[PDB]
C-alpha cells in the first residue's frame, strides 16, 4: 500500500526500569533500495525518543513540525515534556491533518522525568491514542512483530535480556519481511545510561 | 527516462549528466544543460517534467543567490538540501503540485564533500551515489561492484567511463554525450565532456 | 398493465386494463392483456410484451396437445406447472407476471400466481403489475370470504378504477372475465 | 436542479385575433405516481402577461415569487408604467441563461403568453435558454402531438377567432388525454383579451372508446 | 527473483537464488529454482512457480518420449521450440513464465530463453527477473567468452551477490549449476550472508 | 453481484521430524464477523503414514478432500499398493493446475512419512506448485507463526546455539505454546485444537482446548 | 466493538468491551472506550475511534466551560445537542457511533447517537459491530424499573453474549454506574479468559545477538 | 416511516408509525415521528432521520422567535412556508417528508405537506413515507367529505394499520395526534 | 441465480434429546413488500429427514422437487434401504458446489434436519457449499440474533428436552418478530422424532410494547 | 516499433532491418535475425507482437516450400504475397488475432523485381519504398528527395548510409547495427553488416 511504499518497522519493548526501541536502516523505493542510513528514531529531550514508520516524507516533516512545538514549549516552559504530554502534542498535529492525512505510524517511548518509570504508546494515522505495558509496533510489518513479542515477552526484564528478547524478534520479523531490511539500529535506554547498538542483520 | 549520476569522493564530488531534450520520438536538442551552478561550491541536478525543472532552477537558484547577497556568507550544502526538500514537501499537497527528481552536489569548508538525493516525495538522503530513471539500474549495479571510499578522482573518471560504455551497450535510449562536473577545494571545475563512438 | 384475479363460489373472475405503455408514450391503447389458452383456462399477462405474448403461445401449443393426448378437460394446476416450468429454467430474460386462473370439473375455480422469479403459490385473489400496489393496498380491506359473483365483478370494478384513475401507466379500459361450470363471459366496462 | 422531482407535464398556448389563450392541466406526478392531482400551473401576471409552466413544480413556486415581487414593486412605483410581456420573456430568458451558467440549472419549460397593447405575444422559455417567439407553442410531448394540429389549422388559417382557438385547445388537450402516460382528464383554461386576464375552472374532456369493441 | 545464464567455452553457467515471496511476505528462502529437466537438460522458474513447474516438467516427459522413440537424446533448440508452441496456446489468459532453456547440443553449446510471451531466441548471456538488471551490468562488465571456470563461478556468484544486494525480491542461498559437455553438475549452494562477509572486505 | 469466494480463514501448522510428521490445526470456521462453529477439524487422515490439512475457502477445501480420496482408492484398486507421500503431493499439484483458470482458494499442507521413514512436509500454494520443507504454516496465521519457527526450528539468527535434533514431546509443547501465542493476537483461530501424530506405529490424535472467544 | 445502555430504576448502567482491533489483527486488549464527559455523564463510543476521542473532548471541554459558567450541574439534553448539531454539521463524513447517558436533576436519560446526526431517547441501546448479541440479550430479558445488582448482572450477560460472538473483547468488561448521587467506574470487572501458562522458557541469552557498534552515552 | 394527515370541521389530526429501520435491521421499535413546533402545530417526518431533525431544530427556533415577536399566535402557513423555503434552499442535500398540520385561530385546521422536492401544497388528507402507497391506494376510496372527530380516528387507525400490515419497514405502533382549538391529545395505540 | 427476487427470511433449528425442532415463518416478501403473507418453507421428507431453507423461494420449489423424486426412486426400489438425513446432507452439498462452479448460483440457505438410528442430525447448507453439522443452526439474521441465545442455553446446558427446545425457538422467534424488517407475526413448528415427522400449524407469538409509554 | 526499410530498384530490391531483440528496457539480443528465407527469389521480413512473428513465419516458410516440394517449381512473388494477405485476413476475424508488419520482397523471371507490404489489418501494396515502426516517420522523407526509379545499387547502398546516418541523430531509440540483403538475378546476396560508431 501507501503505507508499503518505502517500507518500515518500528518495534518499541518496555522492560523492567528501562525501555527499548528499535528500527530498521533501509530506504528505498518500492523494490529499488537507496541507501542504508537513514534515520527513523527522533531524540525528543532526554530520556525519550521517537519512532516512525511510513512514508518518509510525512516521517521527516512530522519529525520536524514536532521539534519546532517541542522547542516552543520547552522555552516558554522550563521543564521537559513528560510522555503523555508528548502524546497528546502528536495526537493533535495529526488531528489537524483530519483529512490530509499524514501517512505515518508514531511510536514515542520514554521514561518518567521525575521518577523511572517506564512508558510506550503507539499512534494511528489519524491521532488515536493507545498505551499498553509489553510492546508495541508500527509499519508494512506487523504480524510477524506481533507474534514474535507475543512469544517471547516477559514483564519484569533487566536490560539484557530486554535487549536480546527485542533483538531476537527484530531480527526474525525482519527476515521474514521483505521490503524493510537492511540493518537494525536498537536504542535501550535507561535511568542512568543511553545505549546504542547496532546488530548483525543480513544484508539480503 | 534519462539520468545524471553523482559519486562521492573523499574530497570530491563526481556528477555527470545527459545532453539529451529529446520529446516522445525525436532528440530536438543533442546539446543540452542540466547543471545548476547554484553558488560558488554547490550544484544541482535536475530530471523530470520539463514545465517544472526550469522554474526549479528559476526558484531555488535565484532564491539562494538572494541568501548570499542578504546575509555576507554562502550556504552549507546540508542547510541548502533542507531547504529544497521543504520546498517540495510544501508544494506537493495543493492544486499544484511538482514532479521532479533532484540530486544536490556540494562541499563545504568543514563538512567537506556532501552528496543528497532527493525524489518526486521529497526525501532526504545522504548517500554515496544515487540513482533516477533507468541508468539508475544500469549504473548503480556495477558502480556498487567497484567502490572504494578512499578513491582518487582519476581512478573515479575510469570508473565512469567503464560504466558509460557498460550503459551504451544494453540500453533502449541514444544518450550520446554526457557532461561531467567535479567538486573540489576550488570549486567547479568543468571535465572534458564524455561522447562515445559506438561502433 | 393492472391485472387481478379473484376466485368466488361458483368460478372464478378476471380483470385487467388496457393500456400498453413504451416510456412514456402509449403505443396502444386498447389491449387484450388476458388471454385464452383452453376454453375453461385464461391468463393475464404483465411485465413485458413480446415475452409474455411467446410463453402464452408456447404455453398453448404444449397445453392443447397434452389436453387431446389424454382425452379429458385439463387441469388448472397443470397449466401453473407448465408456465412455472417455462418461466423458472429460461428465465434471466424474461419479465413474466403471468396469473394463471381458470375453472376445473374436478376442483372448480382456482387461481395461480407466477411473478418474475418463477415461483408457484395457489392464492385466492391475486394482484399484478406496477400499478397494482394501491389496490393490493386495500383488496385485504375490503375482501369477504364467500362473495358471489357481482359482487367479485362490483370487487375488481372499484379495484381497477382505482388502480386505473391513480397510477399513471394504468388507464384505459375494464376488461372484465367470468369463467365458470356454465360458460365464459366476458364484457368491457368503459367510460 | 439536477434531478427533477415533480414533473408536470405539456402546456399549450395560440395567438387569435386580440388574444392568447393558455391551457395546461393539473396534474402533479411523481415518477409514476400522480401524487398531486389538484394543482395550478398558471399564473395570472398583473393585468397583460400571464405564465405557464412544465418541468419541476417547485421551482415554478420560486419564479411565481420572485415574479410576483418584481410585479408588485413596479406596480408601487405609481409611475404608470407597466413590464410589456416581451420585458418578462427576456428577463426570465436571461435568469434562466445565468442559472444554466453556474451549472445549476432550473429544471423547466416555460410559455408567455401576454397581451399588450393591440399586439398579441406568446413567447416560449427553455432551460437551457432558448427562447423564441412563435403563433403557437406547445411544451413536452405537446410539441410532438398536438403541435402538427396547431401547424395545421395555422396553416390552413393564420388568424383564428376566440371561440375557434379554444375549440383548438380542447380537441388538442383531448388528444393529449388519449396518448401521454403523464395526462389527467381536469385542465384549466386562461384567456387574456383586453378585457383583463381570465382564468377558467377545471373543465374535462369528453372521449370515445368504441374501438375498443373491436378486438 | 533473479536468475542468469550464460555459455562461454567451458559450457554453461547456470545460477539462481532462492527466494519467492508473496507480494510483500516471503514463503521461503529455500525454494529450489532452477527445474532438473534432465540429465542433460536444465531449466529454471522465472515469474510464476507453477507455470514453470508445470511446463517445464510436462517438457521432460514429452521429451523422454522423443528420446525412446529415436533411440536417440533430443536437441535444445527442438526443447525450445517445443516448449514455445505448448505455452503460445495460451496466449493472454493469464500465464507468466519467463523461463531459460540450457543444455548440451550435437552442435554443442545451446542457450535459448523463451517467454511467456514467446519470444522464442538463442544468445549468448540471460538475466531473468525483477532483479535481472543488476546481473546484466555487474555481468556484462565481467563478461568474456575466454573465461576459466573458477573465474565463471566467481562471476556468477558475485552477480546473484550484488542482485540480492540491491533489490528486495531475491535472497536466500544461491545455488550453482554448470553444464558440460557430457551431463550436468551442481557446483553449490552458497547464502548471501556467507557471500557477505567473504567479498566485503 | 454473486462473488465466487469466500474467505473462512484458519490455521495449519506442520513439523517435519526425525521419525514422525505433526500437523495440528485449530477447528473454529467462521465468515466475516461471525462464528458459524466451534468443531471443524482441518486435518483429515488419508493413509496410516499420511495427513492432509486444507485450509482457505471451505467447500473447496471439501471437494478436495473427497477427490483425493477417490484418487487414493483408484490407485490402491489399480495398483495393489498405497500411495508415498510425494505420489500423493504430485497428484495434488496435479489437480490444482488442472483447474488452472478457476482456480482453488485452499492452502493445503500434506505431511507424512517417506519410504525410508522419515517426517516429509509438502507445502503447496493455490495455483499448484510444492516443495520439501521443514514446516509451514499455513492460512491466516502464517505471518504470525513463521519467524517464531525461525528462531526454533531452523536456530536462526542465533550466535553459538549449537543444533539438537528436534524430540518428539518439546515438539508437542512447540505447538501448544504458537497456538496460545497465536490465538492471543489472530482473529480466525480459537476455541480447540486438532493434534495428529504420525508414527511408524499408526495414527494419534489429540484435542487440547484453547480461550473460547 | 459491544456497548450498551440502560435505565434501572434510578441511572444508567453502561458497559463496554475493550479490544480495538486495526483490520484483522487484535492491536490492543485494553482500550477505555468509557470517556468522560462531566461528573454526571459519560460517553461510550464506536467505529473510528480518534474522531470519538476528539469529539467527546470537544463536547466535554464546551460543557465544563458551561457550566462553570453557569454555576450548577450540566443537562444531557444540552450535549445531545451539541453533539448532534455538529455532526450533522460534518454532514456525517466523521464516523462517530456513540452512546450519550447522565443522570440530571430530571432523572436518568439515555441517548443513541448515528454519524448521521440522528439521535433517539432509548431506556437500551446497543452499538457497534457485536452490537446485535446484545440487543438480543436485552429483548429477551428487560423489564422497566430493574433493581442495580439486577441490571448490572444483565449489561454483563448482554456483552458476555458479545463477546461469545465475534469481535468482541479478551478485556473482561468494562462497567459503569451513575445515579443521582454515586458516581463509580469499574475497569476490572470479571475475567473468563485465562491465558494460559508457558510450556517453554525460550529465552534469549547473554551474548546470542552479533553486535557491530556499541555506543555508551551517560545522563543526569 | 408511515405518516398520515387529515384534517375535520373543528381541526386536524395526525398519525403516524414508528419503526426507524437502518437498512433491514430496526434501530429503533418507537420513535416520536411527529414533532411539536409551536404548542397547536405539528409535524410529522419521513425520508431520513437527521436531516428532518436539524431542519425542525432550525424551524423551531425562527418560528418560535418569529411569534414572539409578533405577540400573537403563528400562523400554519408560515411554518410551512419556512419548511418551503428551508427545503428548497438545500434540496440537493435533504429527503424531506414533512408534512404540517395544526389549528390556527383564524383559519381553522390545515395541513400541508412538503415532499422530497420543496413544494408546497395545502391538501385535505395527505399520505407520506414508503409505505404510503398502499393507504394511498384507498384513501380517495374511504374518505368521505365532513367527518367527525371520531370518524377521523377510526380512518387513520385503519389506514396506518394496512400499511403497518403490509409494508414490511412499516409497523411498531401507532401514534395519533388530536389538534383543535380546545387542546393537544395524543395516544398509543394498537389493534 | 443472479438476483434473488422473492426471498424467505431466517430459519432456526437445534437438536435434543432424540429429537430435532426446525421452525421458520410463512413470509413471502419481495424487496419489502410481503407479496406472499401464506407459504409453507419446510418440507417434510419422507420419514426422517426434514427440510427447511431461505432466500429465493422458487430454488427452493425445484428442490423440494428434485428431492421429492429421488425419494419417491428410492421407495419405489423396495429393498428396505432409505437416504439417512446425512447422506441428503451429502447430495445437497455437492449440487450446491455443482451451481456455483458453473456461475449459476442457487441463491439458498438451507437447514437439514433429520433423526435416525438414535442418533439426530441437524446439518447447514450454504449457497457457496459451505457445509458442517452443529448443535444449533441460525440462518440469514438469525445467526446474528437468535444465535446468541443457542449458544447461551447449550453452554450453560448441554442436552435439553423437547419443551425447553420448543419454548426456545417460541421466545428466538418473538425477537426475531421484534427487530426484524423482513419477519412476520405467523410461523410454523415443524418436529421430527422415531415416532416421525410432524409439521405444527400457523403458530404466533405474544408480543410486548411497554417500552412504548416512555418517551 | 523497431525499423526496417525497403527499396526498390530497377533490377534489386534492397531491404534492411535491424538486429535488435529488446525487452522494455534492456537489450536483450543485439544480432538478432528477423529474415526468413522462403524461396530462392523471395524474402519476408516481420515487425510486430514477438509471440506472433516466429508463428506466422512459421506458418508461411513451411507451406510455402510445400508448394514448392508438390509442383516442382517456384511461386511468384504476387502469389505469395497475396496468400500471405489471405492467411492474415482470415485470421482477423476470430479469436486468435495476429498483430503483425510484413514486408514482402520477391523477384520473378518475369515481372523481375517487386516489393510488397503489409500492415496489421491485411492491406496489399505494390511500393516504390516502404518502412516500418517510427523510424517510418523520419527515414520515408530522407529517402522520397533522392530517390529515383533508376537507380544503381551503389547509390542505393550510399542512400542506405545518408539514411542511417539521419536516423542515428534524433532518434530516442538506439538501433545499433543493421544487416543488408539483396537480389538480383541469382538470388539472396548478403551485404556486410552496418553498424555505426556514432561520436
Amino acid at each position: 500500500s501507501i503505507m508499503s511504499y518505502n517500507g518500515g518497522a518500528v518495534m518499541a519493548m518496555k522492560g523492567k526500569n528501562c525501555v527499548a526501541i528499535a528500527a530498521d536502516r533501509r530506504f528505498g523505493i518500492q523494490a529499488q533500495m537507496v541507501t542504508t542510513d537513514f534515520q527513523k528514531i527522533f531524540p525528543m529531550g532526554d530520556r525519550l525518543y521517537i519512532g516512525l514508520a511510513g512514508l518518509a516524507t510525512d516521517v521527516q516533516t512530522v519529525a520536524q513540525r514536532l521539534k519546532f512545538r517541542l522547542n516552543l514549549y520547552e522555552l516558554k516552559e522550563g521543564r521537559q515534556i513528560k510522555p503523555y504530554t508528548l502524546m497528546s502534542m502528536v495526537a493533535n498535529l495529526l488531528y489537524e491533518k483530519r483529512f490530509g492525512p499524514y501517512y505515518t505510524e508514531p511510536v514515542i517511548a520514554g521514561l518518567d522525568p521525575k521518577t523511572f518509570k517506564p512508558f510506550i504508546c503507539s499512534l494511528d494515522l489519524i491521532g488515536c491514542p493507545m498505551v499498553t505495558d509489553d510492546f508495541v509496533v508500527s509499519g508494512t510489518c506487523a504480524e510477524q512483530m506481533y507474534g514474535m513479542c507475543e512469544s517471547l515477552w516477559e514483564p519484569n526484564m533487566d536490560p539484557d535480556h530486554l535487549f536480546e528478547t527485542i533483538s531476537q524478534a527484530m531480527l526474525n520479523a525482519v527476515d521474514r519481511d521483505a521490503v524493510s531490511g537492511m540493518g537494525v539500529i536498537v536504542h535501550i535506554i535507561e535511568k542512568d545510561k543511553i545505549t546504542t547498538r547496532t546488530l548483525k542483520a543480513r544484508m539480503d | 527516462m534519462e539520468y545524471l549520476i553523482g559519486i562521492q569522493g573523499p574530497d570530491y564530488v563526481l556528477v555527470a549528466s545527459d545532453r539529451v531534450a529529446a520529446s516522445n520520438i525525436v532528440q530536438m536538442k543533442d546539446d543540452h544543460d542540466k547543471m545548476f551552478k547554484m553558488s560558488e561550491k554547490i550544484l544541482l541536478l535536475c530530471v523530470g517534467e520539463a514545465g517544472d525543472t526550469v522554474q526549479f532552477a528559476e526558484y531555488i537558484q535565484k532564491n539562494v543567490q538572494l541568501y548570499k547577497m542578504r546575509n555576507g556568507y554562502e550556504l552549507s550544502p546540508t542547510a541548502a538540501a533542507n531547504f529544497t526538500r521543504r520546498n517540495l514537501a510544501d508544494c506537493l499537497r495543493s492544486r499544484t503540485p511538482y514532479h521532479v527528481n533532484l540530486l544536490l552536489a556540494g562541499y563545504d569548508e568543514h563538512e567537506g564533500p556532501a552528496l543528497y538525493y532527493m525524489d518526486y516525495l521529497a526525501a532526504l538522503a545522504k548517500a554515496p551515489f544515487a540513482a533516477h530513471g533507468y541508468g539508475a539500474f544500469l549504473t548503480l549495479s556495477i558502480l556498487d561492484r567497484y567502490y572504494t571510499p578512499t578513491i582518487s578522482r582519476e581512478r573515479a573518471v575510469e570508473l565512469l567511463r567503464k560504466c558509460l560504455e557498460e550503459l551504451q551497450k544494453r540500453f533502449i535510449l541514444n544518450l550520446p554525450t554526457f557532461s561531467v562536473r567535479i567538486i573540489d577545494k576550488n570549486g567547479i571545475h568543468d571535465l572534458d565532456n564524455i561522447s562515445f563512438p559506438k561502433q | 398493465t393492472t391485472i387481478m384475479a379473484v376466485q368466488f363460489d361458483g368460478g372464478v373472475v378476471l380483470g385487467a386494463d388496457s393500456r400498453t405503455t413504451t416510456g412514456s408514450y402509449i403505443a396502444n391503447r386498447v389491449t387484450d392483456k388476458l388471454t385464452p389458452i383452453h376454453d375453461r383456462i385464461f391468463c393475464c399477462r404483465s411485465g413485458s410484451a413480446a415475452d409474455t405474448q411467446a410463453v402464452a403461445d408456447a404455453v398453448t401449443y404444449q397445453l392443447g396437445f397434452h389436453s387431446i393426448e389424454l382425452n379429458e378437460p385439463p387441469l388448472v394446476h397443470t397449466a401453473a406447472s407448465l408456465f412455472k416450468e417455462m418461466c423458472y429454467r429460461y428465465r434471466e430474460d424474461l419479465m413474466a407476471g403471468i396469473i394463471i386462473a381458470g375453472w376445473d370439473p374436478q376442483e372448480g375455480g382456482q387461481v395461480y400466481s407466477v411473478p418474475m422469479g418463477g415461483m408457484m403459490v395457489r392464492q385466492s385473489f391475486a394482484i399484478g403489475g406496477s400499478g397494482s400496489s394501491y389496490i393490493y393496498g386495500y383488496v385485504d380491506a375490503t375482501y369477504r370470504e364467500g362473495m358471489t359473483k357481482e359482487e367479485c365483478l362490483q370487487f375488481t370494478a372499484n379495484a381497477l378504477a382505482l388502480a386505473m384513475e391513480r397510477d399513471g401507466s394504468s388507464g384505459g379500459v375494464i376488461r372484465l372475465a367470468a369463467i365458470a361450470e356454465s360458460g365464459v363471459e366476458r364484457q368491457v366496462l368503459l367510460g | 436542479t439536477q434531478n427533477p422531482m415533480v414533473t408536470g407535464t405539456s402546456v399549450l398556448g395560440v395567438k387569435f385575433e386580440g388574444g392568447v389563450v393558455i391551457a395546461a392541466d393539473m396534474l402533479g406526478s411523481y415518477g409514476s405516481l400522480a401524487r398531486f392531482r389538484n394543482i395550478s400551473r398558471i399564473m395570472r401576471v398583473n393585468n397583460s402577461t400571464m405564465l405557464g409552466a412544465s418541468g419541476d413544480y417547485a421551482d415554478f413556486q420560486y419564479l411565481k415569487q420572485v415574479l410576483g415581487q418584481m410585479v408588485i414593486d413596479e406596480e408601487l412605483l405609481g409611475d404608470g408604467h407597466s413590464y410589456s410581456p416581451r420585458a418578462i420573456h427576456s428577463w426570465l430568458t436571461r435568469a434562466m441563461y445565468s442559472r444554466r451558467s453556474k451549472m445549476n440549472p432550473l429544471w423547466n419549460t416555460m410559455v408567455i403568453g401576454g397581451y399588450a397593447d393591440g399586439e398579441s405575444f406568446l413567447g416560449y422559455v427553455d432551460m437551457l435558454g432558448v427562447a423564441y417567439e412563435a403563433p403557437s407553442l406547445a411544451t413536452g410531448y405537446g410539441a410532438y402531438l398536438a403541435q402538427p394540429l396547431l401547424r395545421e389549422v395555422l396553416e390552413k388559417q393564420p388568424v383564428l377567432s376566440q371561440t375557434e382557438a379554444r375549440d383548438l385547445v380542447e380537441r388538442c388537450m383531448r388528444v393529449l388525454y388519449y396518448r401521454d402516460a403523464r395526462s389527467y382528464n381536469r385542465f384549466q383554461i386562461a384567456t387574456v383579451t383586453e378585457k383583463g386576464v381570465e382564468i377558467e375552472g377545471p373543465l374535462s374532456t369528453e372521449t370515445n372508446w368504441d374501438i375498443a369493441h373491436m378486438i | 527473483t533473479t536468475t542468469l545464464a550464460f555459455k562461454f567455452r567451458h559450457g554453461v553457467i547456470v545460477a539462481a537464488d532462492s527466494r519467492a515471496t508473496a507480494g510483500a511476505y516471503i514463503a521461503s528462502q529455500t525454494v529450489k529454482k532452477v527445474i532438473e529437466i534432465n540429465p542433460y537438460l536444465l531449466g529454471t522458474m522465472a515469474g510464476g512457480a507453477a507455470d514453470c513447474s508445470f511446463w517445464e516438467r510436462l517438457l521432460a516427459r514429452q521429451c523422454r518420449i522423443y528420446e525412446l522413440r529415436n533411440k536417440e537424446r533430443i536437441s535444445v533448440a527442438a526443447a525450445s521450440k517445443l516448449l514455445a508452441n505448448m505455452v503460445y496456446q495460451y496466449k493472454g489468459m493469464g500465464l507468466s513464465m519467463g523461463t531459460m532453456i540450457c543444455g548440451w547440443d550435437k552442435r554443442g553449446p545451446g542457450l535459448y530463453y523463451v517467454d511467456s510471451e514467446g519470444n522464442r531466441i538463442s544468445g549468448a548471456t540471460f538475466s531473468v527477473g525483477s532483479g535481472s538488471v543488476y546481473a546484466y551490468g555487474v555481468m556484462d562488465r565481467g563478461y568474456s567468452y575466454d573465461l576459466e571456470v573458477e573465474q565463471a563461478y566467481d562471476l556468477a556468484r558475485r552477480a546473484i551477490y550484488q542482485a540480492t544486494y540491491r533489490d528486495a525480491y531475491s535472497g536466500g542461498a544461491v545455488n550453482l549449476y554448470h553444464v558440460r559437455e557430457d551431463g550436468w553438475i551442481r557446483v553449490s549452494s552458497d547464502n548471501v550472508a556467507d557471500l557477505h562477509e567473504k567479498y566485503s572486505g | 453481484r454473486f462473488s465466487p469466494y469466500v474467505f473462512n480463514g484458519g490455521t495449519i501448522l506442520a513439523i517435519a521430524g526425525e521419525d514422525f510428521a505433526i500437523v495440528a490445526s485449530d477447528t473454529r470456521l467462521s465468515e466475516g464477523f461471525s462464528i458459524h462453529t466451534r468443531d471443524s477439524p482441518k486435518c483429515y487422515k488419508l493413509t496410516d503414514k499420511t495427513v492432509i490439512g486444507c485450509s482457505g475457502f471451505h467447500g473447496d477445501c471439501l471437494t478436495l478432500t473427497k477427490i483425493i480420496e477417490a484418487r487414493l482408492k483408484m490407485y490402491k484398486h489399480s495398483n495393489n499398493k498405497a500411495m508415498t507421500t510425494g505420489a500423493i503431493a504430485a497428484m495434488l499439484s496435479t489437480i490444482l493446475y488442472s483447474r488452472r483458470f478457476f482456480p482453488y482458494y485452499v492452502y493445503n499442507i500434506i505431511g507424512g512419512l517417506d519410504e525410508e521413514g522419515k517426517g516429509a512436509v509438502y507445502s503447496f500454494d493455490p495455483v499448484g506448485s510444492y516443495q520439501r520443507d521443514s514446516f509451514k504454516a499455513g492460512g491466516s496465521a502464517s505471518a504470525m507463526l513463521q519467524p517464531l519457527l525461525d528462531n526454533q526450528v531452523g536456530f536462526k539468527n542465533m550466535q553459538n546455539v549449537e543444533h539438537v535434533p528436534l524430540s518428539l514431546d518439546r515438539a508437542m509443547r512447540l505447538v501448544k505454546d504458537v497456538f496460545i501465542s497465536a490465538a492471543e493476537r489472530d482473529v480466525y483461530t480459537g476455541d480447540a485444537l486438532r493434534i495428529c501424530i504420525v508414527t511408524k506405529e499408526g495414527i494419534r490424535e489429540e484435542t487440547v482446548s484453547l480461550r473460547k472467544d | 466493538t459491544t456497548i450498551a445502555g440502560v435505565v434501572y430504576k434510578d441511572g444508567i448502567v453502561l458497559g463496554a468491551d475493550t479490544r480495538a482491533t486495526e483490520g484483522m489483527v487484535v492491536a490492543d486488549k485494553n482500550c477505555s472506550k468509557i470517556h468522560f464527559i462531566s461528573p454526571n455523564i459519560y460517553c461510550c463510543g464506536a467505529g473510528t475511534a480518534a474522531d470519538t476521542d476528539m469529539t467527546t473532548q470537544l463536547i466535554s471541554s464546551n460543557l465544563e466551560l458551561h457550566s462553570l459558567s453557569t454555576g450548577r450541574l450540566p443537562r444531557v439534553v444540552t450535549a445531545n445537542r451539541m453533539l448532534k448539531q455538529m455532526l450533522f454539521r460534518y454532514q456525517g463524513y466523521i464516523g462517530a457511533a456513540l452512546v450519550l447517558g447522565g443522570v440530571d436533576v430530571t432523572g436518568p436519560h439515555l441517548y443513541s447517537i448515528y454519524p448521521h446526526g440522528s439521535t433517539d431517547k432509548l431506556p437500551y441501546v446497543t452499538m457497534g459491530s457485536g452490537s446485535l448479541a446484545a440487543m438480543a440479550v436485552f429483548e429477551d430479558k428487560f423489564r422497566p424499573d430493574m433493581e442495580e445488582e439486577e441490571a448490572k448482572n444483565l449489561v454483563s450477560e448482554a456483552i458476555a453474549a458479545g463477546i461469545f460472538n465475534d469481535l468482541g473483547s479478551g478485556s473482561n468488561i468494562d462497567l459503569c454506574v451513575i445515579s443521582k448521587n454515586k458516581l463509580d467506574f469499574l475497569r476490572p470487572y470479571t475475567v473468563p479468559n485465562k491465558k494460559g501458562t508457558r510450556l517453554g522458557r525460550y529465552r534469549c541469552e547473554k551474548g546470542t545477538t552479533a553486535v557491530l557498534t556499541e555506543k555508551i552515552t551517560p545522563l543526569e
